[PDB]
RNA sequence: AUUAAACCUUGUACCUUUUGCAUAAUGAACUAACUAGAAAACUUCUAACUAAAAGAAUUACAGCUAGAAACCCCGAAACCAAAC
RNA sequence: AACGAGCUUGGUGAUAGCUGGUUACCCAAAAAAUGAAUUUAAGUUCAAUUUUAAACUUGCUAAAAAAACAAAAUCAAAAAGUAAGUUUAGAUUAUAGCCAAAAGAGGGCUCUUCUGGAACGGAAAAAACCUUUAAUAGUGAAUAAUUAACAACAUUAACCAUUGUAGGCCUAAAAGCAGCCACCAAUAAAGAAAGCGUUCAAGCUCAACAUAAAAUCAAAAUUCCAUAAUUUA
RNA sequence: CUCUUAUCUUUAAUCAGUGAAAUUGACCUUUCAGUGAAGAGGCUGAAAUAUAAUAAUAAGACGAGAAGACCCUAUGGAGCUUA
RNA sequence: UCGGAGAAAAUCCUCCGAAUGAUUAUAACCUAGACUUACAAGUCAAAGUAAAAAUAUCUUUGACCCAGAUAUUUUGAUCAACGGACCAAGUUACCCUAGGGAUAAUCCUAUUUAAGAGUUCAUAUCGACAAUUAGGGCUCUUGGAUCAGGACAUCCCAAUGGUGUAGAAGCUAUUAAUGGUUCGUUUGUUCAACGAUUAAAGUCCUACGUGAUCUG
């Protein structure tokens, strides 16, 4: 059981979650 | 009750005010300060309220401060916290009260 | 238990980016800030309230001058969440008695001292 | 719960908001010692206004003009 | 509606503030003598010049204060550097 | 609101009591009449005369005399005296 | 006709810290429901709060160092933003709160401490969560909060097997395999064997021989319950 | 009682005459799921639905009248017994 | 009632003590300014004057009224329910009025793990240590009759998989709510038992389902 977040924080966790960036080509079909 | 500090440093004090309350000896009577016999702290001087740190010295009668301040290494002594009452007016001035 | 808190003091230290994205250089500071309310009070404590009150801002969406000196400063820091401040600018100089009855401040930040609602032309 | 988009985006341009007014708040125009004294006249005078206005109180005046303007209710066409 | 695009032209995000929509008047008589000002338009005028005048003040004080102060700054300054009387050295002085 | 009475849209009866909350719980079939805040020690306001005021007895180191200004209704189980 | 003590009149408008009720309009201000005593806790008095009037002068936010504390509450210079504050006179009511969010203490309750709230909009209905400076007329306008969100992948699959000897050991025997220490041998390539399985043995595999190829966590009890929908800047 | 049945009288129903009582905030007085103070005819979301009588059943309207009982309080009472 | 220690400024929170005693070379009168405190009570003290040749240290009770004592100054409370009525106990089911309420552990089921049972062989049948955002149940309202609505976590009837399944009997698991699910009786048994039967005599929810339908 996970006590539950006021509405508020979980407004702040969903908006800072890690983005990873992402590469142009895939390598595999790269040469 | 409510032993503390009645007067804190900073603060222009009239003669006869009480400036701390105590169990035991955490401040020690200094300059124009004297000492109730319940060991509160009064000013007998008006003038202003001040805390400092200064060496210890007892009366040689006594016998458990000589003892303990003997045993002191060389190297250092033992310190306290007094309090001090700096006066803030003159005594008196002298004026003409006749012309004879 | 929730209480004041203090902001550290690197918040407020720029960086080289800031300075070409928000277009102000580090030198010649601006004098006279515009501040205007656009959140509410309520549900807040009682410190950012009575703040608000000092700085004239009761009424949201109208604004109000005031000095870019540390003594304001300190008081704007604490409501900064509820507050949005734009620098002033004067492209034509300060009014003069001739021109006080025709400034007209626009929302760029610009206090033009002649106003007369016509094309430009 | 999941937080809808609508959530998501208000909350980040009230955020971009408050950023900017970080930076304008770091350039003080005068120091703290060049501020000192500045303004000392203004506020003074400020006070007088005040102190004044709480020591005016007084009754007011009466006149035989409203007494005697009463008798007007009984004024007719002879 | 539109009132990003608007501010970005420089204009007021609500149509209904400062232009010529809004601050032009309403009528006029068709022999060609001008109306009475609106009531609205005189407010706006008086806000207008109350804002501006306190620009001056707050601005004039702050001049004045930047120079009141380096001014002090030399008193200070000539004040440290001075002298009196004479120096004399050896068996008598 | 409407061209149009009803159709469409909006809207959790009233008083009292409870924790500023009621789909809680008291009270009300309806009409007419009847049915519940009262005193002047001190204070404030308005006048007369003033080291004095008051139509006898009282108060007074600006006082004293007069006016105006106020504090509810209904309801027990009982106790005692004398008759029947 | 109603006796744990008859009935009637009077004392009597008995008394009730308890229950119920207490009749026109408008404007203005305003509570907390903390501390102390009480045959007191269903009540009252005092402080504290609020409030009307009057006199006259500094208040609120902030607050350096330097203390006092132990290794954020006092204290309040000078400034700045700002309009309150003290003294005098008079007066009641009130003295049980509720939910949300923090920190603790006795172990879901129960206390103590700091902050916030009481929509006519929003979260499905919605005292306590979120947006919201008062209140007026208009068939104008710009905005705020706003239950929805877009099940796998990312060292092997092909062919095989000869021997010193069944390695010692009360174990009949315990042979690669019960152990128990050693653990070496030939051969291109073969562990005194990684498993099964045999009373022990046999027998089946693994690894070896050549021959090939691929390439970590995650999106229950009346009767289902808006309707629907994957791409137009 | 297994396991109930038949007949007659009283009641009941229709016609004629006379004519009460408790009760009653206003009612244009529906079902299901959800919400809620074990609780919804009236609130949220769905669904159903021409208008009125006569004779029957008793699930609900926390159905009506209960001088019906258990627990607590009051510096309210009364009867009895004493040391 | 008062004081000391912890919690730490709450408590019916954890502990100890007090209603004094010993020594005193004997500690006067008068008076600025302060602490503490609702009130009442309680603390400290400069200067001046006076005796002497300045403070006694140990460290904690009780108002007013009203009665005392003597030669003017003093003394009287386990009023301990400790802000203290000058002096009063039981009992009521024979009872009355005014009101306010009311009326985690355990344990079993299901999943994960797998030492040991099973002659041999972990998982036919079980199963330690554990794991389970897992389910659901010193004391002090229920039965029955009548009529039943519904869930599936299935007792019987039905379709299937495995077996330490030869046949016949059985043990275990999956799917499914179709209609049904008896009649009598108490000597002993802390919410039990007995006789005769049946294809079976299922487990539960519905304010004891149901008392303006009835009854113990
Ligand atoms: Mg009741
Ligand atoms: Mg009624
Ligand atoms: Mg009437
Ligand atoms: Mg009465
Ligand atoms: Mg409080
Ligand atoms: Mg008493
Ligand atoms: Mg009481
Ligand atoms: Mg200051
Ligand atoms: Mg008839
Ligand atoms: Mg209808
Ligand atoms: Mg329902
Ligand atoms: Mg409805
Ligand atoms: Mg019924
Ligand atoms: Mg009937
Ligand atoms: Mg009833
Ligand atoms: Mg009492
Ligand atoms: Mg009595
Ligand atoms: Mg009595
Ligand atoms: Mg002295
Ligand atoms: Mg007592
Ligand atoms: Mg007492
Ligand atoms: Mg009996
Ligand atoms: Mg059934
Ligand atoms: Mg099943
Ligand atoms: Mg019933």
């Amino acid at each position: 059981h996970w006590r539950v977040m006021h509405f508020q924080r979980q407004k702040l966790m969903a908006i800072t979650e890690y983005i990873p960036p992402k590469p142009a080509i895939n390598p595999r079909c790269l040469p | 009750k409510h032993y503390g500090i009645k007067k804190m440093e900073g603060h222009y004090v009239h003669a006869g005010n009480i400036l701390g309350t105590q169990r035991q000896f955490r401040w020690h009577p200094g300059a124009h300060v004297g000492l109730g016999r319940n060991k509160c702290l009064y000013a007998l001087e008006e003038g202003i309220v001040r805390y400092t740190k200064d060496v210890y010295v007892p009366n040689p009668k006594n016998t458990e401060a000589v003892d303990l301040v003997t045993s002191l290494p060389k190297g250092a002594v033992l310190y306290k916290t007094f309090v001090h009452v700096v006066p803030a007016k003159p005594e008196g001035t002298f004026k003409l009260v006749d012309m004879l | 238990k929730f209480t004041k808190s203090r902001i550290p003091d690197k918040v407020f230290q720029p960086k080289p980016e800031d300075h070409e994205k928000y277009g102000g250089d580090p030198q010649n500071p601006h004098k006279l800030h515009i501040v205007t309310r656009i959140r509410s009070t309520k549900r807040r404590p009682y410190w950012e309230k009575d703040t608000i009150k000092m700085l004239g801002l009761q009424k949201a969406h109208s604004p109000q001058i005031h000095k870019n000196i540390p003594s304001v400063n300190a008081k704007l820091k604490v409501v900064k969440h509820l507050i949005r401040i734009q620098p002033l600018k004067l492209p034509q100089g300060l009014p003069t008695e001739e021109t006080m009855s025709s400034t007209c401040l626009k929302s760029t930040g610009e206090l033009v001292v002649q106003w007369h609602l016509k094309p430009v032309e | 719960r999941t937080v809808s988009f609508q959530a998501k985006e208000s909350m980040i341009r009230r955020l971009e908001v408050e950023a900017e007014n970080h930076y304008w708040l770091s350039m003080p125009y005068m120091t703290a010692e060049q501020e000192c004294g500045h303004a000392a006249e203004r506020r003074a005078q400020a006070f007088e206004a005040i102190k004044a206005a709480a020591t005016s109180k007084f009754p007011k005046h009466r006149y035989i003009a409203d007494q005697l303007d009463h008798l007007n209710i009984s004024k007719k066409w002879s | 509606a539109g009132g990003q695009w608007r501010l970005q032209q420089g204009l007021a995000a609500n149509p209904s503030g400062y232009g010529p929509l809004t601050e032009l008047p309403d009528w006029s008589f068709a022999d060609g003598r001008p109306a009475p000002p609106m009531k609205g338009q005189l407010r706006r005028k008086a806000q207008r010049e109350k804002l501006a005048r306190r620009v001056v003040l707050l601005t004039q004080e702050m001049d004045a204060g930047i120079q009141a102060w380096k001014l002090r700054q030399q008193k200070l300054q000539e004040e440290r550097k001075k002298e009196h009387d004479l120096k004399p050295k050896g068996t008598l002085l």
